[PDB]
């Protein structure tokens, strides 16, 4: 008996998979060829590099079929641990009835979960994860099933990746007023931090837009951490730009305390509508 | 009892054991899984997860080194015609193309053809290859005129199609108070609705009275207002009015 299942082991790494128990060879096993049937109805280092995030196939019912393999990259816990045992045993509880009405029944999914993080910003283990918000895009599919991608919110006292030209920092109150700007954002969308700052953000975004924010803005302090829609603020001389921006609540690391909201805001269009004049400032 | 459970869950899933008159044992269980995946995509998973596709692109000159064949279903381009990024993408995205040419990460809106640009969350990393970016693009999820007022009635937003509706440029209407366009003898009765509106807070009411043109003609108009406040504060940094003719 352990003959056998050490080359079922070592054909599901043979590093990985030495180490494997009765049950959880089980559980590969089987979530392996219960994925492979999903995808006979859809139809790598580089593929499985190139992503900010990690892939997901989650049934209706909530059970983990496939995670992605860089998976521990970013949660920590390796495909391996994972796989198979319920979405709901890893998540928060006052995110789990909205997961479970995303795993339910239009196909396009897109949403916020927080996970349990189990590698800091090297590796602790699961009686010290933390919390880490993922944002989720994917299908629901027909038994059903949900294939999301999950990108993490790269947090803005701790980067890895470089950033260009269009974008620019912001901090606010947890009401999102501005409590202080990048200096650019003039030369990006013309205002000084002077004006900005003791405004509220939302007297600068165009009225369409206004209640799509406010989601996010609940997102954001419900979970602490999130991405915007696109949206547009109005510029300096008329008409607006379009941004997208990373919210994320800073916390004093002393007294464990909400201090403010930073924001990297990625500006994607240049002034539109440039000739119009929208708002009193 | 869950390990039987996977002994019988991977029968169900072996055809090869399942298409048995009986269910055989553990030993042998064991052993046709063994061989039934002895016998015997990533990218489907992502293109059927986020509408992306996988692109390879020189560092040094940005011309593609590598296309997915995704990029006709996510972006109905032919792989045959996906040369040089900058080609592909918005032209006011040129420059902050350029200085993402480590890992790295952006956005930018590219080109669809049969001019119309889709927006595409980029990711991917620097390898050696006089050097190659290593990218996933993928695409996201989603008569009258609007006008936003502080509580006391000040048009503090417009927007343009206040000229089809009412004839007077944004500006014009900006700054002033609404029932300065109000007819006299609806006044209070618009001030009534604003006094109302706020009382009820969160949701609408509507309220009817003739707007002035600029050429001065008295027009009928409906408006519906509704107070909009802060998904913090809850205080109401202004009221949300579309008036409509
Ligand atoms: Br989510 C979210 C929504 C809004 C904001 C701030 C940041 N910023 C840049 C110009 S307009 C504006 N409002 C941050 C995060």
């Amino acid at each position: 008996e352990t003959e056998v299942f050490y080359e079922l082991a070592h054909e599901l790494p043979h590093s990985v998979s030495s180490h494997l128990d009765k049950a959880s060879i089980m559980r590969l096993a089987i979530s392996f060829l219960r994925t492979h049937k999903l995808l006979s109805s859809v139809c790598d280092n580089l593929y499985l590099k190139a992503l900010e995030g990690f892939i997901a196939v989650v049934t209706q019912d909530g059970d983990m079929i496939f995670l992605s393999e860089n998976i521990s990259k970013f949660m920590g816990l390796t495909q391996v641990e994972l796989t198979g045992h319920s979405i709901f045993d890893f998540t928060h509880p006052c995110d789990h009835e909205e997961i479970r009405e995303n795993l339910t029944l239009s196909t396009e999914r897109d949403f916020f979960m927080r996970m349990k993080c189990t590698v800091t910003n090297r590796t602790v283990n699961l009686k010290s994860a933390t919390w880490k918000v993922l944002h989720c895009t994917g299908q629901v599919r027909v038994l059903s099933c949900l294939i999301i991608m999950c990108e993490p919110i790269q947090h803005p006292s701790h980067m890895d990746i470089p950033l260009d030209s269009k974008t620019f920092l912001s901090r606010h109150s947890m009401d999102m007023k501005f409590t202080y700007c990048d200096d650019r954002i003039l030369e990006l969308i013309g205002y000084h931090p002077e004006e900005l700052l003791g405004r509220s953000a939302y007297e600068f975004y165009h009225a369409l837009d206004s209640e799509n924010m406010t989601k996010s803005h609940q997102n954001l302090c419900t979970k602490g951490q999130v991405v915007s829609g696109q949206y547009r603020m109005l510029a300096k001389h008329g008409g607006y730009v379009w941004l997208e921006t990373q919210g994320t609540v800073i916390y004093n690391p002393r007294n464990l305390q909400p201090q403010c909201i930073m924001c990297v805001n990625y500006v994607l269009s240049e002034i539109e509508k440039n000739d119009v004049v929208f708002s009193m400032d | 009892n869950k390990m039987t459970a996977y002994i019988t869950e991977l029968s169900d899933m072996v055809p090869t054991c399942s298409a048995l008159a009986r269910k055989p044992d553990k030993l042998t269980i064991l052993r046709m899984a063994v061989s039934h995946m002895k016998s015997l995509e990533l990218k489907h998973l992502i293109l059927e997860a986020a509408d992306g596709f996988l692109f390879i692109v020189s560092c040094e000159t940005g011309r593609v080194v590598y296309v997915s064949d995704s990029v006709t279903p996510v972006l109905n381009q032919p792989q045959s015609e996906w040369s040089t990024l900058y080609d592909q993408v918005h032209p006011d995205d040129v420059d902050k193309l350029r200085e993402q040419l480590s890992r790295r990460s952006f956005i930018c809106r590219m080109r669809c053809g049969t001019p119309h640009f889709v927006v595409v969350h980029c990711t991917g990393y620097i390898k050696a290859w006089k050097f190659c970016l290593v990218a996933i693009g993928r695409l996201q999820v989603t008569t009258e005129f609007i006008s936003r007022h502080n509580i006391e009635g000040i048009f503090t937003f417009v927007d343009h199609r206040c000229v089809a509706t009412v004839g007077y440029q944004p500006q014009e209407l900006l700054g002033k108070n609404i029932v300065e366009f109000c007819h006299p003898e609806d006044q209070q009765l618009l001030r009534d609705s604003f006094q109302q509106v706020v009382k009820l807070k969160g949701q609408v009411l509507s309220v009817m009275f003739r707007f002035r043109s600029k050429t001065r003609e008295w027009l009928w108009m409906r408006t519906s207002s509704f107070t909009f406040q802060n998904p913090y504060s809850d205080e109401i940094e202004y009221i949300i009015c579309t008036n409509t003719n």
